[PDB]
């Protein structure tokens, strides 16, 4: 994208510079958190911080700064490809859009998949992760990554 | 600015926590991490009070005080169950990993932990499995380090790294097996890391110069006196037991020292502990020595004394105000002469001059940090006056601090406001011989000789007002510096020049007073302080004298036949020769002194004088601030064979002596009345400290905790019998618990701080009327002198630029923390600390001779013939050599000096 | 005695312009020089601290926070199975047992001779795909105790 004009000082025609970086670190779970990963990236230990401030008034290096997570980030292209009413209708649901859904575990058929964002649980093991396999019965499910 | 606490309605200032606020109130928060110097932080979790709204809200949420802004429609309850349960489940959750030693702990009956545990009310383990260890460091022959004990409450690596700027401190690893301490074993490099030992909670950091005499707090036994091992006035409280001083606490002024000393005045004092410290008055009866009584020595030296033909007297800077007048009136005025050097006394007198007659306000040591730009123009003011150096490192802060509260961030989240700056700093210019301590957050550092300082100095002052004599021939690289700091000066709001007397200089002071008089011209309120050398050299300087030379020239003469030197040694004023060579050629010698110096050794009489630990009187710092020090313990209990009066006491008595032919020991409050009667400048030490009879409801002050121990037995070996307390009619303190220290006490001397269930140093927020603010009913000093009207003129000499001379090299003055003071270097502790000596020089004149990095070599500056190894200084002008001031052997008189001749070691 | 190569400085000095704090090169700089080296020896912290401009009491509390900067001597072919929640339910510890009874020894520790380190990762982000483990840079799914001697087999 740099080569092709998509990156740099002067991205196609507008005055707009937005240099992209890339910060592979080390391994702390810890770094995930909005505010802490902020202090990872400052080269700091990766504490957290008290709000407010937020992030957004006073953030990185003392700027201004919006943490936001790859999917968010992925679902804006579409949104202003395709347009605001699309992305609102695509289900009757009171959260607007897709979500990346997935059954993990010892289902049938393991994986992850885009789902309107008003699927039953259900319909997710089930039909799509195809269900506990060969022998074994259900006893519990934690809906999201550890932690809920 | 109203907030309801438990029902209850107060009003609090709105722009602080609730937990600052609440502590203010005098309602009791637990609290670790919290400081009032250091900000609030949210890490401990241990100061959490419900919080309610609407005044009608019955569910409300747990959170930390220190944390929530105190607003006005704010509701709380300190005393709901939910609260009590979370912080005693707190202090619980500490208590899982902590090491079962309270009785080899450093720190009992002193441990905030234990505290704050019999507060949360948790006396019931239920904790059943392994707790966490750790291995300690070794972190310098001052303090300790054992992380066992460590409950990670983040307040040693907040002060050491964020406020006192270490650098050689951190915390290492995480999830529950985090550790705080050095990247490797080592000494702590921070010239003010002996804080550690109480802003740690828990007895991780603890001192070993009183681990090794250790004493239980209880039975220690305090009273409120000031460090003697620099020019400013930090209030300490010393603390003796079984008649010895074992350790120095630092005792709260919200004007000078707030909460953090030195560490040449918290670990210096082992000077008063020496077994050769003089404890009889003795004569030298030609070749042996006779041990005298007080009134046998009394009589004996006025029997000598009426019959000669003159007696001068000696007096020193580093006694008291009242030791030095009561020997001026022994002598006569006339016959008074300063111990100190003609040129050590000028550019004392100056540094006076520029305080008193120089319309400009000196600040007080925490009026520092309120500073915009700071030039520190000829000082080290980290090695000479630390504790100015510290308070300079919070002005520089004062950046970020604005920027934080332009994006209205309350000015206690400290993690906000540093996160905010991002190493943005108010502009501070230093300026010494060589790097200084103060480099990492200076904006430019000036190192040059004492005259090109003084250049640089007069340049800036004339770029400031156009009417200041002009340095005519600056060259245009420089022009460029002294540009930045000029618009860096007058750009500030509120600049500080801070220069002092250990540059060696006349110019460098009248540069910054030049410059300090720019500034005030062109409109902004400028401070300027002056370090001087050591404490109570202004009192020296306020009171004054001839000189030493003076005295010199009239000793060797047969004009004088008499001297009494008090608490002077005279070899770090002069050259050692003529010094010998002086007092040898006099019929009489006195050496008032407590410690046993080399002029003692042919003196004729040696009268035992008192430390200032056990002695009474006032010193006045750096700003004219005369504050009274108080006698901790009495020098004759446990030793009955014991008369070690103090030095006013001995003068008096001896000039009564004289006259009367009968002795009398004064009192200390007649002193003070001949002193403000006899020298008008010095009527401001009456006020510094209630006289005696001056109680509290009837009972007088205490000097021991309620509970001291071991009374009916510790003078046991010596008799069964035990004595009566000593009478202490000098000052408004009993050396006995039958005395009065409460919090709510109507005074401002505090012998130390203790409140029921707050033990440690966190007792003194319960003797301040806001924590973290003035001590409650005012600050124990009183300035002498008040900003003129009208300034001095500018001083329209510059000086000419150094040009170095072949075959002599001026002398420049390093100056070092440990070691540099005549008395803390004494101290068996600092001789493990303090560095070796050396001579500094600059590599194109190291190798203009053979001399490499580490060889000897031989140098002549007077008889003496000294042999130095050699250190590399990369950053020395060409044309001096360093030498360690202070050191001994090297007197600091030695500093604009220059030695006749340089070569190698001759082996 | 440690001395920073011109390689690994080098990329530290590029490194240091992509922010704007130098300090904000520390953890790429410690893995650099890790990478260089297989771990961050005790004179790397002050090297590293002064190409930087912080002092090593920061660098030596980034590489004792973060669990990927060794700062302990570690053979090569750095094993790091998985034990998390979804391995845990695939079966990783099969597969840690048939891994500390091949190598010979125990979670934390080299083997003999200064290669396959074994130690246990929070995640690999690659859950649905049976239990998973990385060797040192390749990430191995679909993990069974019967193909762990072959898998091991192919480092050397
Ligand atoms: C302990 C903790 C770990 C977290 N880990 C991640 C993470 O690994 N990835 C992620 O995208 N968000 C993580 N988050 C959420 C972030 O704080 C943040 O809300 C998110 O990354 C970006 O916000 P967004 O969801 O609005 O896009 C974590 C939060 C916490 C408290
Ligand atoms: S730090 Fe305090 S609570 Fe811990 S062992 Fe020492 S005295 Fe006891
Ligand atoms: S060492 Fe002391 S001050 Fe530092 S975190 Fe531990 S308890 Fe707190
Ligand atoms: S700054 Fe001076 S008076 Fe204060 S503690 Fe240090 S040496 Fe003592
Ligand atoms: S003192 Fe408030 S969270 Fe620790
Ligand atoms: S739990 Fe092992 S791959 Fe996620
Ligand atoms: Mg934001
Ligand atoms: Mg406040
Ligand atoms: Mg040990
Ligand atoms: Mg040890
Ligand atoms: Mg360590
Ligand atoms: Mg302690
Ligand atoms: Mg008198
Ligand atoms: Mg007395």
């Amino acid at each position: 994208a740099t080569e092709a004009g998509l990156l740099g000082k002067n991205i196609m025609g507008t005055g707009f510079d937005f240099e992209l970086f890339v910060h592979t670190g080390a391994g702390r779970y810890i770094c995930g958190e909005e505010t802490a990963l902020i202090n990872s990236l400052e080269g700091r230990r990766a504490n957290p911080r008290s709000k407010p401030p937020f992030p957004a008034t006073s953030g990185a290096w003392g700027k201004p700064t919006c943490v936001n997570n790859v999917e968010t980030l992925c679902n804006v292209p579409a949104i202003l490809a395709n347009g605001v009413e699309w992305y609102q209708n695509i289900s009757k649901s009171k959260d607007a859009g897709t979500k990346l859904m997935g059954f993990s575990g010892r289902v049938k058929n393991p994986g992850l998949w885009e789902l309107p964002f008003g699927t039953t649980a259900r319909e997710i093991l089930e039909d799509y992760a195809g269900g506990m396999r060969d022998g074994l019965k259900f006893k519990a499910w934690q809906p999201g990554g550890a932690g809920t | 600015a109203t907030i309801h606490v438990d029902g209850k309605e107060y009003e609090v200032n709105g722009a602080d926590n609730l937990l600052e606020a609440c502590l203010s109130l005098g309602l009791d928060i637990p609290y670790f991490c919290w400081h009032p110097a250091l900000g609030s932080v949210g890490a401990c979790r241990q100061c959490a009070v419900k919080q309610y709204q609407n005044a009608e809200d019955t569910r409300g949420r747990l959170v930390m005080s220190c944390m929530t802004p105190a607003s006005d429609g704010t509701f709380i309850s300190i005393d709901d169950e939910e609260a009590k349960q979370f912080r005693e489940s707190v202090v619980e959750w500490l208590m899982t990993n902590h090491p079962h030693d309270c009785p080899v702990c450093e720190e009992g009956g002193n441990c905030h932990l234990q505290d704050m545990t019999v507060m949360t009310g948790h006396s019931f383990r239920r904790y059943r499995f392994t707790k966490r260890t750790h291995r300690n460091q070794d972190l310098g022959p001052f303090i300790s380090h054992e992380m066992n004990r460590c409950i990670a409450c983040y307040r040693c690596v907040r002060y050491y790294k964020d406020y006192a700027d270490g650098t050689d401190l951190g915390v290492y690893g995480a999830h529950d097996n985090v550790y705080f301490g050095r990247p490797e074993d080592g000494t702590l490099e921070s010239e003010f890391s002996g804080n550690l030992v109480e802003i740690c909670p828990t007895g991780v950091f603890t001192d070993k110069t009183h681990s090794e005499r250790y004493n239980r707090k209880w039975d220690m036994q305090f009273a409120p006196s000031i460090c003697q091992q620099c020019s400013i006035g930090c209030n300490i409280s010393p603390g003796e037991r079984y008649g010895e001083l074992r350790r120095i606490e630092n005792r709260y002024n919200g004007t000078v020292n707030h909460y953090f000393l030195c560490d040449r005045g918290r670990f210096g004092y082992g000077y008063v502990n020496l077994k050769d410290r003089p404890r009889q008055p003795v004569q030298r009866r030609g070749d042996d020595f006779i041990t005298l009584n007080a009134e046998q020595a009394m009589q004996g030296a006025a029997d000598i004394l009426r019959q000669s033909k003159k007696v001068i007297g000696i007096g020193s800077p580093r006694a008291s105000v009242e030791s030095n007048f009561a020997l001026r009136e022994l002598v006569g005025e006339e016959n008074f002469y300063t111990g100190i050097a003609h040129g050590e006394q000028e550019r004392l007198q100056l540094a006076l001059k520029v305080l008193r007659e120089g319309g400009i306000y000196t600040p007080a040591l925490r009026e520092i940090e309120s500073y915009d730009a700071v030039l520190v123009l000829g000082e080290d003011v980290t090695q000479t006056g630390a504790r100015v150096a510290l308070a300079v490192r919070q002005a520089v802060k004062g950046k970020a601090r604005e920027m934080a509260a332009a994006q209205k961030v309350a000015d206690w989240q400290i993690a906000a406001i540093l996160n905010i700056g991002q190493r943005a700093k108010h502009p501070l210019f230093v300026t010494n011989v060589d790097d200084t301590r103060l480099d990492d957050i200076a904006a430019w550092t000036y190192r040059a000789p004492v005259e090109d300082q003084a250049r640089l100095g007069f340049a800036i002052a004339h770029a400031l007002d156009n009417s200041a004599p002009a340095v005519d021939g600056i060259e245009p690289e420089l022009q460029s510096k002294i540009d930045v700091i000029v618009q860096a000066l007058a750009g500030a709001k509120k600049p500080l020049i801070i220069s002092g007397t250990n540059a060696g200089s006349l110019e460098v002071i009248q540069a910054a007073a030049n410059v300090a008089k720019a500034l005030k011209g062109r409109g902004a309120d400028v401070g300027i302080t002056m370090i001087a050398r050591s404490v109570n050299s202004m009192g020296l300087g306020i009171m004054g004298g001839g000189s030493l030379e003076e005295a010199l020239t009239e000793l060797e003469t047969g004009r004088a036949d008499a001297v009494v030197v008090l608490e002077n040694d005279l070899h770090r004023h002069a050259s050692a020769i003529r010094v010998n060579a002086a007092l040898a050629k006099a019929p009489l010698v006195m050496v008032v002194d407590h410690q046993r110096t080399a002029i003692m050794e042919n003196a004729h009489l040696v009268l035992s004088a008192a430390s200032f630990a056990e002695s009474d009187g006032t010193v006045i710092n750096n700003e004219g601030r005369a504050q009274r020090f108080f006698q901790v313990y009495d020098p004759a209990y446990y030793d009955s064979k014991t008369v070690m009066l103090e030095s006013w006491r001995w003068l008096h008595s001896l000039h009564s002596t004289l006259l009367s032919r009968e002795v009398d020991w004064t009192q200390l409050d007649h002193v003070i009345d001949a002193v403000v009667a006899k020298i008008p400048e010095l009527a401001g030490i009456k006020d510094a400290a209630p006289d005696a009879t001056f109680r509290i409801r009837g009972q007088k002050l205490a000097r021991e905790p309620h509970r001291y121990s071991g009374r009916t037995a510790m003078r046991a070996n010596i008799s069964v019998h035990e004595p009566r307390q000593p009478q202490d009619i000098d000052t408004m303190f009993t050396f006995s618990m039958e005395g009065n220290n409460q919090p709510t006490a109507h005074r401002s001397q505090v012998p130390f701080a203790w409140a029921p269930g707050w033990n440690s140093p966190q007792a003194w927020n319960k003797f301040q009327d806001e924590v973290g603010g003035k001590l409650r009913f005012g600050d124990p000093g009183v300035r002498l002198f008040e900003t003129s009207e009208n300034g001095l003129d500018y001083f329209t000499s510059v000086p000419a630029r150094f040009q170095p001379q072949d075959g002599k090299w001026r002398i420049a003055p390093y100056y070092h923390l440990f070691g540099s003071d005549e008395l803390s270097q004494r101290a068996p502790v600092f001789q493990s600390r303090m560095p070796q000596p050396y001579i500094k020089l600059n590599p194109a004149d190291a190798a203009k001779l053979g001399v490499n990095a580490g060889t000897r070599v031989s140098f002549s500056y007077d008889g003496n013939t000294v042999t130095l190894p050699v250190e590399i200084a990369e950053g020395l002008t060409a044309g001096q050599v360093g030498l360690p001031m202070g050191m001994s052997g090297i007197a600091p008189v030695l500093a604009g000096a220059h030695l006749e001749d340089l070569k190698e070691a001759q082996q | 005695a440690f001395e920073l190569s011109a390689a690994e400085r080098e990329a530290i000095e590029h490194e240091m312009h992509h922010y704007e704090d130098p300090r904000a090169a520390s953890i790429e700089a410690l893995k650099i020089v890790q990478k260089q080296r297989g771990w961050v020896p005790d004179g790397a912290i002050h090297a590293i601290a002064d190409v930087l401009g912080i002092p090593a009491s920061d660098v030596e509390g980034v590489a004792t926070f973060y669990s990927q900067i060794f700062r302990q001597p570690v053979g090569r072919h750095v094993i790091r199975y998985c034990d998390s929640v979804v391995c845990h339910i695939n079966g990783y510890q099969g597969i840690q047992a048939a891994l500390e009874k091949k190598l010979n020894i125990k979670p934390g520790q080299t083997t003999f001779d200064g290669r396959f380190t074994l130690l246990p990762t929070c995640c690999l982000g690659n859950c649905d795909k049976g239990p998973n483990m990385m060797i040192d840079e390749d990430t191995h799914a679909h993990l069974t105790p019967e193909a762990i001697p072959e898998l091991l087999e192919r480092y050397k």
